[PDB]
């Protein structure tokens, strides 16, 4: 079975503490125990289980990165395979 | 049956049910199924269609001789290992080692 | 059909209507259409088309299919 | 093999411009002209195409290559592999661009023919 | 503040830029006036006139090195500025008036607003270039993004995403459609290399944009958005209608790349997409295994097409080794003197290739034999049916024909094959309509004689009229389709007309609807299917063996159509209350009295009546193009052209003698099907006194008209 | 199938995660991903871990 | 229709519900699998594009 | 390589051209069309900055941004794409080379 | 209206208990669903005993279709004359010249352009003019 | 190496609530460097390939 | 502009990619081996075994990134090494580049490193599917076998050592080595009770067939007392020892292809095994024994007929796809389209060291990959529903729709569609095919294309579609991101791997 630490402490597990309420007073003489542990696990307000959240632009950014890189290095190897220092820009394109 | 000391997977929960005897027998019938007596392998389903299925590998050896001898008349492309590269493998890196 | 619950858990595509379906739409549409113009100029960058009428084609030109020389 | 297999493809080009560039009223005539003569030369005979194995014969291997070496030839004597099909270093691609601007200059103070 | 600043900046730039360019243009002072010798007054007026120039260097001092830099540290080369010492670069740099020389600020910010003007459109870079790519790709974006984001965007998001993708791509096909069919335009597009398929061959990703492939591609690009229009109506409260439609747009989009297709590759992409599409149309209720048997048995037949397809391609490669349709087709007859050694014999090259495109175009064109999966497939939605039975599934065996029709030209299994099986495939479809019960069983089996009927035309050598019956038949049968789901809606999802009746009271609408698709598609005199039926019959070849059974077999399929519309329309429409109580009596409840009664959706009766309309006008069009004098088709690439349309032309008294019998074997049969008493009734002798009197007064009229007056 | 909730998203998820019988043992419920390809137990970076307690209890009975 | 409830007097027109994945959204183990897939499909994705694109 | 066709003349050339004919030659790409043209790199530069703006309302919105996220990307790429179409030196159907 | 019906019943999915031993030999021949499972194959006509009993009585009832059809060839052929139809004939170079032109040519039986000594005649599709 | 130990040790925090959250109570510091690391050792060892992969540095060129 | 930097990186690359790989098995050995007494793994928070399955997977996908870029090196440099042979037109000077050996790590078992497209794309291939394979391997590895954690790593290490020598020894040696690797893991982690027998008969044909390819190499090596593929080369061997040479590498790499009727060995292992064991000795292992006979072949020439291995390699294909319809269990299915697959990739090379080469690399690394796909699915499946039979299954997308969504492409992907590197694959075999027997060719694409294509979809369809009305309190959930995250890996290499450059294909 699972043999992790549950009781995590790199962050703060966000709780509802009001969801469930335990017995306190009143219990019938073959009444059980109240439960110990009643907190319940409380999402984002604004997180869709249907849809990923993830909102960040580090892969987006990164992706684009490596796309100019491309670019930029294909443009660098035609100029080089071409012989020229730099791309040398025609007059005219006509289609292949 | 299970292994023994097996470990239980436990993906989703565990949550396993009792299973229909009779699929559990269909499940373990192919693999138990055995003729009963000594060559009645052959007469089993269509015997024509056993037969058949039998001498397929002689047939298909006909068959790829034919089309060989059909190819030599015209020189084509023979089943013969045709060693053109003299050994060497293709896109084999070939250097010298000072 | 008479509309029956289905398991809230269950990542079903059954009769899902959104209420922000505008701007889902709108979004879904605009940068598709940036794409899309992207990929027809790169389709048209190489692209045949037949001569235009009253334009014959002078065989002298290399527009001219050529054949391999010997 | 490969440039006999590039040669019955630009033939193949050749006539997919022409369905193009001649009508068809006109591009029955046209590809009689010449090019279907060169369609059957580059056949599966003499082409290795979507055969796995080209069989030919020593000689006519021996041929092939040959033809492939005076091509070669031609193409080298103009120093045209740097950088398509010949790595060449800087000093070696400087001393045969003048070899071949001096080779030019030869040929082309030619009288015509 | 910033704004003010920024305007006063601006301004001074832009003189001081004038006022440079003014002075540098000469050459005479554009190092002179720039580098005044010292004197500490030239200098401050340098760079106090000219620092909003000089700044800007700076500025460019500033990118460019990190930028160089950057590629410093991106390339690995340009040994950085070792050179220098970032003092005397960014001085030399800064301190170099000719940067900004014949450079104008106002000049450049107007040309960027000018790069976003549409008023330069014009038409010729539309004929250069057809837009209809773009809506394509946006189209088949759209589906693939309803598909994966069926979730962010509701029933409402979807259909409106899938239908302005449709509309926009209708709309992209109209002019360039016209133009094609009038302008005899043609085009090629590669969208680069695709595969790599021999040693050193790598076939490109082509389309092959021809007048075949572009009336094709119209009419299912209208048909498909008539459906979906369509689609919605039908699908109300459909737990997967969003659904239904996207895989309607798939398999639309895949019917158009098909019908676009510019390679042998292309092709049978194409086909194995259609294929694809329609196993998973099919098979709309996954939750019921009974449609799943059809579904298996249509995916069976549409892999045997493909194998069959790539035998067929694999045998052509291996001759040609070029994969280009235009090439082949323009090649074609290169090596029609040739034979291929297959076991122990020997076939000509033309005869087993035409014989595997046949077979493979019998398998998806429904034949004898491999037509069983087209009458099965009515397992599939109302609008998914008139998808896949008016064109796309119908429609692939004759548009692959007519792609390859120099390869069919010089076949002499197709010659003896095409005739018998066409006349066989349809008179067995219009006897099978004849007696089906089912709307959509008799609608398939009418399908099933039209595409016989279109493969006969086929085989007549004349293409026009192919196409003419394509267009119309696909058209005529898709509003036939569409108003048999609505009846079947109506009905609670039942299809056979032995439990309906009385539905014209009910459905006006419909029944006018249905009474005009009746009319148009049975091949009815006086109409489009009266001239296809007389183009075809106009055509036919007497040098075939089996002459005599493929006329009968003609002529009986073209005599059913009638027959089977009528019946329909009026057990559907004009029967007895076959149908059961519930059906009629809860719409006959006095509260749904009100503005907004309908048995069927407003929005599907003005689709069907726009749908009805433009394919009115576009055969219009097409037979003033090819039916009339002068004849406006493009080249349609065909070397082989029969004097066939000298009858066309100019006929003799014969076969106005044959029409006339054939017309009269129309007459006759409408009158048996006008007066037949299949049942007492209270008027069994008025209906034979009307008909008696019917027969007087057509003799008298006959007499008076043309001899009397 | 309508009562199911595996993340507890669209009903409270108790952190117990269940209701302790009054004879079967407090065990942990199996999670739906059993995945046990996770990492080491992470602590937050810079994370005092000495026994403050014990130090304590140390100084105490030095 | 004659009687059509709309979506807000519907009690059955859903809106958008599911998991995406089995995986939970609370989870507190440090489990590595999914970041390793998208670790591994980013750096084909980067290979491809840095040497091999041009 | 040949020419393929057969030849003509120039006196039947220019009798032809005093019909009102035309010899069909290639014309350049508009900058729309041109990968090397400043109207492709504006527009690139435009349609990034547009996504950049669209991918924050969408934010703002909860619209998906996968797409303008990959039309960003690709706006570097289809420029790479269209520009390896034109340095290639084979030719299908176009001008010849 | 006028009645809460409830949530739609699950007997409409209702459970089938296997009461026959799916044997071995019948692998796939029944196509399996926790729902209704079905045979693999349907025949609809089982009023039709046999297929050789079915093709007797198929071809027995379609004689009347093959007599009718043969009433209408023999009443077209006894009021008709053969008709005026071919090729265009002011075209003689096209469809029909060029097969001959072709078989006149016989270009795939020259030699090879690189004196290879290998001719048409040297491949599985080997170019035959005498066909 | 540094890269992939980087990315594993900064994106595997648990479930994606847990991840977003922890993310967000980050320094800004933090959130760079634990951005910036994973992508940059790749992004370096991917242009040094493609350096080395390529001939731009020969001498004979104009 | 091809410096000698270029061969001296990729050289580098190769060695220190193999160093690495050694230096992390070391690491791990040690690691594993000094922190407990018993070895066990530890059922507690603070454990070894987590640990060393980190190592494990990071390793193998930094090694993975790593070959990727060495083998594009490789590629160039290969590229680079043809031009510059095909470069030089005077006779007056010749290739000769001598390089030296590097300083920081030795040669592996003293021996100078070859480099062959077909070893690097083998590599690759192993590595992606070793890597799956662990990573369904999590389920099954618990206390006292955590051992096998690290026998991936030791069958891509002596992949790597196998693909990078010279020597028949060597070669013979380590493609001998993974019997034993592959018997530990099948008799200490298949869960199936009937598994035990299975694992003696796989040993069995496997122990057989290196029986036959030891004595074939056992003969080469007497025959001609050197170790090098080009001293062979520099001999002839006579026409009844070329004969029986052939006929024995044949027997053996059929025996390890499977080839009919040795495919029982085959069908049992991959119906008892585990998932990730399957998925790895159906992707990697009959490779391993078809780059060793392609690369045996291709060194000795032989005039005989190649008739008997074609029609062998036909007879098997066509028994394989035949009984595609008889099988109700998916991993049965599965078994049967593989073995058909690794029959048709045989077929191919029958013709010696003609153009057929290419085409079989290409449908090897296709079939690596859909039954990659195909075995996550049914391992999926087996999670999911506890079951592998199709009878007791079914209606598998109303309750997983991503899973029959995943099975409906996979069924696509299996059909050889056009824009697959399977129907690039299966041009250019039937061209060869029916270059040399078109009516053969067109046989072998009648049966496997549609009839056996038909037997695998409608077994696979009728668990894709249903109502799953059976078993309501306990039904399974969707797929974790891990398998939607391999699935897509798989499908994009399938799709992206045709795009590949033409040089090598
Ligand atoms: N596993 C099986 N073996 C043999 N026959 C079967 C099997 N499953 C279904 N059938 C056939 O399908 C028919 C349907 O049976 P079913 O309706 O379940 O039984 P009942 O009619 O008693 O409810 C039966 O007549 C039976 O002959």
């Amino acid at each position: 079975r699972q043999n992790f630490a549950k009781n995590i402490t790199t962050t703060d597990i966000p709780k509802d503490s009001h969801h469930f309420a335990a017995k306190r007073s009143g219990f019938t003489q073959t009444e059980q125990a109240p439960f110990a542990y009643n907190d319940v696990y409380q999402y984002p307000k604004d997180y869709k289980p249907w849809n990923y959240n993830y909102k960040g632009n580090g892969v987006l950014l990164a992706l684009f990165l490596g796309s100019a890189f491309s670019l930029v290095a294909y443009e660098r190897s035609y100029a080089s395979k071409t012989g020229r220092y730099q791309r040398k820009v025609q007059q005219n394109y006509y289609q292949i | 049956h299970y292994v023994p000391d097996n470990y239980p997977d436990a993906l989703s929960g565990f949550r396993i049910a009792y299973r229909d005897p009779f699929e559990v027998q269909h499940v373990f019938a192919y693999e138990n199924w055995e003729y009963q007596y000594d060559g009645q392998w052959w007469s089993m389903g269509s015997l024509a269609c056993n037969v058949l299925f039998f001498c397929t590998p002689l047939f298909l050896y006909l068959i790829l001789q034919v089309e060989e001898l059909n190819s030599e008349k015209r020189g084509g492309t023979s089943n013969k290992f045709y060693h053109n590269n003299a050994g060497f493998f293709h896109f084999q890196i070939y250097d010298n080692k000072q | 059909f008479q509309k029956y619950p289905i398991p809230r858990y269950l990542h079903v595509g059954q009769w899902i209507v959104n209420k922000n379906w505008k701007w889902n739409t709108f979004h879904m549409f605009f940068p598709t259409a940036i794409l899309c113009f992207m990929v027809w100029r790169n389709s048209m960058i190489s692209t045949a088309k037949p001569p235009n009428y009253g334009e014959y084609v002078d065989p002298q030109s290399p527009v001219a299919p050529k054949a391999i020389k010997y | 093999e490969l440039f006999l297999n590039e040669y019955r493809k630009r033939i193949n080009n050749e006539v997919r411009r022409a369905a193009i560039l001649t009508p068809t009223s006109s591009l029955r005539e046209k590809m009689n002209h010449k090019i279907a003569d060169q369609i059957l030369d580059l056949s599966s005979p003499h082409v290795r195409g979507a055969h796995f194995q080209a069989v030919r014969s020593w000689t006519d291997a021996s041929k092939i290559v040959n033809y492939v070496e005076e091509k070669q030839t031609k193409i080298n004597k103009y120093g045209l592999q740097f950088p398509l099909l010949g790595n060449m270093t800087e000093e070696q691609c400087a001393s045969k661009e003048d070899e071949v601007y001096q080779r030019l200059l030869k040929e082309m103070q030619k009288p015509p023919k | 503040l910033f704004l003010l600043f920024f305007i006063v900046n601006l301004y001074w730039f832009n003189s001081g830029l004038i006022f440079f360019n003014s002075v540098y243009k000469i050459h005479h002072d554009a190092w002179t006036l720039i580098f005044q010798t010292d004197s500490i007054l030239n200098k401050l007026k340098i760079y106090f006139f000219l620092l909003p120039l000089y700044i800007s260097s700076f500025i460019h001092s500033i990118s460019t090195w990190y930028y160089n830099y950057i590629l410093n540290f991106l390339l690995f080369s340009e040994n950085l500025n070792t050179n220098t010492n970032f003092v005397d670069y960014i001085t030399y740099n800064t301190l170099l008036l000719s940067k900004f020389e014949d450079f104008n600020l106002f000049v450049y910010i107007k040309t960027l607003l000018i790069t976003f003007d549409i008023r330069q459109i014009n038409l010729d870079f539309l004929n250069e270039y057809p837009i209809i790519l773009l809506t394509g790709l946006l189209f088949l974006f759209t589906t693939i993004f309803s598909l994966i984001c069926l979730s962010y965007l509701g029933l409402y998001g979807v259909f409106i995403l899938n239908l302005a993708s449709i509309l926009l791509f209708w709309l992209s096909m109209l002019y360039y459609f016209n133009l094609i069919v009038s302008e005899n335009y043609y085009y090629y597009i590669s969208l680069g290399k695709w595969m790599y398929l021999s040693n050193g061959f790598r076939v490109s990703f082509d389309l092959l944009i021809d007048l075949t492939s572009i009336s094709f591609s119209f009419l299912t690009l209208t048909i498909g958005v008539f459906v979906y229009i369509y689609t919605f109506s039908y699908f109300r409260y459909e737990p997967l209608v969003e659904r239904l439609i996207l895989f309607l747009n798939s398999f639309m989009i895949s019917m158009i790349l098909l019908v676009s297709s510019g390679n042998f590759i292309v092709l049978f992409l194409g086909w194995e997409l259609i294929g694809l599409t329609s196993f998973f149309l099919i098979n709309f209720w996954s939750t019921r295994v009974g449609t799943l048997k059809a579904a298996f048995k249509a995916f069976s037949f549409n892999k045997l097409s493909d194998l069959f397809l790539f035998f067929a391609i694999l045998i052509i490669f291996s001759t040609t080794y070029n994969l280009d349709i235009l090439s082949f087709n323009n090649q074609i007859y290169l090596y029609e003197s040739y034979n291929i050694d297959m076991f122990y014999w020997s076939i000509n090259l033309i005869e087993i290739i035409s014989f595997f495109f046949i077979s493979c175009a019998f398998i998806k064109s429904a034949q004898f034999g491999a037509h069983i999966w087209l009458p099965d497939s009515m397992e599939a939605p109302v609008p998914a049916s008139a998808l896949i039975h008016s064109a796309t599934l119908v429609s692939a065996g004759i548009y692959l024909l007519l792609r390859l029709s120099p390869l069919f030209e010089l076949s002499k299994y197709a010659y003896f094959i095409l005739p018998l099986i066409g006349s066989v495939t349809a008179f067995y479809g219009g006897l099978v309509s004849a007696f089906q019960s089912d709307t959509k069983k008799t609608l398939a089996y009418s399908t099933i004689s039209h595409c016989g009927f279109l493969m006969v035309s086929y085989s007549t050598g004349v293409l026009e009229f192919v196409i003419l019956y394509l267009y119309v038949h696909g058209f005529f049968k898709a509003a036939t389709f569409l108003c048999v789901g609505n009846v079947n809606r109506f009905n609670r999802n039942i299809q056979d007309f032995k439990r309906m009746g009385g539905f014209y009271k009910y459905l006006p609408f419909e029944c006018l609807a249905s009474f005009v698709c009746m009319i148009n598609l049975s091949g009815l005199p006086l109409t489009l299917g009266f001239y296809i039926k007389h183009l075809l019959f106009i055509g036919l070849v007497e040098s075939y063996t089996l002459y005599p059974l493929i006329f009968s077999s003609l002529i009986l399929g073209a005599i059913a159509g009638v027959f089977y519309s009528y019946r329909l329309f009026y057990s559907i429409f004009f029967d007895t209350k076959k149908g059961k109580k519930a059906i009629y009596l809860q719409a006959s409840r006095i509260i749904l009295n009100s503005k907004f009664y309908s048995n069927t959706s407003l929005a599907s009766n003005l689709s069907i009546t726009f749908l009805v309309l433009i394919s009115y006008t576009v055969i219009l069009y097409l037979y003033c193009t090819t039916l009339n004098n002068y004849y406006s088709l493009s080249d349609l690439k065909s070397i082989y052209i029969n004097n066939a349309y000298s009858y066309f032309y100019k006929p003799d008294y014969n076969f106005l003698n044959a029409v006339s019998i054939l017309n009269w074997f129309v007459i006759i049969l409408l009158i048996s099907v006008i007066y037949l008493n299949w049942r007492w009734s209270y008027y069994y002798t008025k209906s034979i006194d009307s008909l008696s009197k019917f027969i007087l007064f057509s003799f008298f009229f006959f007499i008076f008209s043309k001899y009397i007056l | 199938l309508l009562k199911f909730d595996p993340f507890g998203f669209y009903s409270p998820k108790l952190l117990s995660e269940n209701r302790p019988e009054e004879a079967m043992p407090f065990y942990e419920d199996y999670p739906q991903n059993d995945s046990h390809w996770n990492l080491w137990e992470q602590f937050p970076e810079d994370f005092e871990d000495s026994n403050a307690e014990r130090e304590a209890i140390l100084k105490s009975n030095k | 229709d004659a009687y059509y409830h709309d979506d807000t007097h519907e009690g059955l027109m859903n809106e958008p519900h599911g998991y995406l994945t089995m995986d939970d959204p609370m989870d507190l183990r440090p489990n590595y699998e999914k970041s390793a897939l998208e670790l591994l499909f980013l750096v084909s994705g980067g290979a491809i594009l840095a040497l091999m694109l041009g | 390589m040949q020419n393929a066709y057969p030849e003509i003349t120039d006196q039947h050339r220019e009798f032809l051209k005093k019909q009102g004919l035309k010899v069909y030659e290639p014309k350049p790409l508009p900058d729309q069309i041109n990968p090397f043209s400043k109207t492709y790199w504006i527009t690139n530069a435009f349609i990034i900055g547009v996504s950049f703006l669209a991918r924050r309302h969408a934010l703002k919105v909860g619209a998906p941004r996968i797409f303008w996220s990959g039309c960003i990307v690709g706006v570097p790429l289809a420029a790479i794409i269209s520009r390896g179409k034109s340095d290639q030196l084979d030719e299908l159907v176009g001008a010849r080379k | 209206h006028g009645w809460d019906r409830p949530d739609v019943p699950l007997s409409f999915n209702p459970l089938y208990v296997h009461k026959r031993e799916l044997s071995i030999f019948d692998t796939n021949m029944w196509m399996y669903d926790q729902v209704y499972p079905e045979y693999v194959i349907s025949y609809n006509e089982i009023h039709l005993v046999d297929q050789w009993k079915g093709l007797k009585e198929s071809f027995s009832q379609s004689a009347y279709w093959w007599a009718m059809m043969a009433m209408v060839f023999g009443f077209y052929f006894i009021n008709t004359t053969p008709r005026q139809l071919g090729i265009d004939t002011n075209d003689l170079k096209g469809f029909l010249g060029e097969y001959y032109g072709q078989y006149k040519k016989r270009s795939g039986i020259r030699s090879n352009f690189l004196g290879l000594d290998v001719t048409g005649e040297n491949s599985i599709i080997q170019p035959n003019y005498d066909r | 190496s540094v890269g992939s130990l980087s990315y594993i040790f900064y994106n595997s925090v648990g479930g994606k609530v847990i991840r977003d959250r922890i993310r967000a109570s980050m320094p800004f510091p933090k959130r760079v460097l634990v951005q910036v690391l994973p992508f940059v050792a790749l992004g370096t060892a991917l242009i040094i390939s493609r350096r080395g992969i390529e001939g731009h540095n020969h001498g004979y060129k104009q | 502009m091809f410096n000698l930097n270029t061969i001296y990186l990729s050289r580098i690359f190769i060695e220190f990619n193999f160093y690495f790989l050694f230096f992390l098995f070391l690491i791990s050995s040690i690691i594993f081996y000094f922190s407990k007494i018993i070895s066990i793994q530890n059922l507690n928070q603070n454990s070894v075994f987590n640990f060393l399955k980190l190592a494990n997977i990071f390793g193998i996908l930094i090694s993975f990134f790593i070959h990727i870029i060495s083998f594009w090196f490789y590629c160039i440099y290969s590229y680079n090494l043809s031009l510059n042979i095909f470069s030089d037109i005077n006779l007056y000077n010749s290739n000769s580049i001598e390089l030296l050996n590097n300083s920081l790590l030795p040669n592996y078992f003293k021996s100078n490193i070859t480099i062959d497209f077909f070893g690097l794309i083998l590599l690759t291939l192993a590595y992606i599917v070793g890597f799956v394979s662990i990573l369904a391997l999590d389920t099954r590895l618990y206390w006292k076998n955590i051992k096998y954690i690290f026998s991936f790593t030791i069958f891509l290490l002596i992949v790597y050592v196998y693909v990078t020598v010279s020597n028949i020894l060597l070669f013979f040696m380590c493609y001998e080595l993974l019997l034993i690797p592959s018997f530990l893991i099948v008799y200490f982690v298949s869960p199936s009770r009937r598994a035990i027998q299975a694992s003696l008969y796989f040993v069995i044909w496997t122990q057989l067939g290196s029986l036959l390819v030891l004595i074939a190499i056992s003969y080469i090596i007497s025959i001609t007392n050197t170790y090098e593929f080009n001293d062979l080369k520099y001999f002839n061997f006579t026409n009844s020892e070329s004969t029986i040479i052939i006929f024995l590498i044949f027997l053996g790499f059929g025996f390890k292809a499977p080839i009919w009727p040795f495919h029982y060995w085959l069908t049992k292992t991959h119906v008892e095994a585990p998932s990730g064991f399957s998925i790895y000795l159906s992707g990697f292992l009959v490779k391993t024994a078809l780059y060793g006979f392609y690369k045996f072949n291709t060194s000795i020439f032989i005039d005989i007929d190649s008739s008997i291995f074609i029609a062998i390699c036909i007879m098997g294909v066509v028994d394989s796809s035949l009984k595609m319809w008889g099988q109700t269990d998916l991993k049965k299915l599965v078994a049967y389209g593989t073995i058909q697959e690794m029959n048709i990739i045989y077929l191919a090379f029958c013709w010696g060291d003609s153009c057929a080469i290419l085409g079989g690399i290409l449908f090897s690394a296709t079939h690596a990959f859909l039954s990659a796909l195909m075995f996550f699915l049914v391992d999926c499946i087996y999670r999911r529903y506890h079951t592998r039979s199709l009878v007791e299954v079914n209606g598998i997308l109303h309750i997983t729709p991503n899973l029959g969504l995943s099975i409906l492409f996979m069924l696509v992907f299996f059909s050889g569609i056009p824009g697959t590197i399977k129907f690039i694959s299966e041009f250019y075999i039937f061209s060869g095919l029916l270059e040399a027997s078109p009516f053969i060719c067109f046989i072998l694409m009648l049966v496997a294309n549609v009839l056996g294509l038909i037997g695998f979809s409608k077994s696979w369809f009728n668990a894709t579609f249903g109502m799953p009305k059976k078993n309501t309190k306990y039904l399974p959930m969707d797929l974790s991101f891990k398998e939607s995250y391999i699935i897509l890996y798989c499908f994009f290499f399938l799709f992206i791997f045709s795009y590949f450059s033409s040089i090598f294909f």
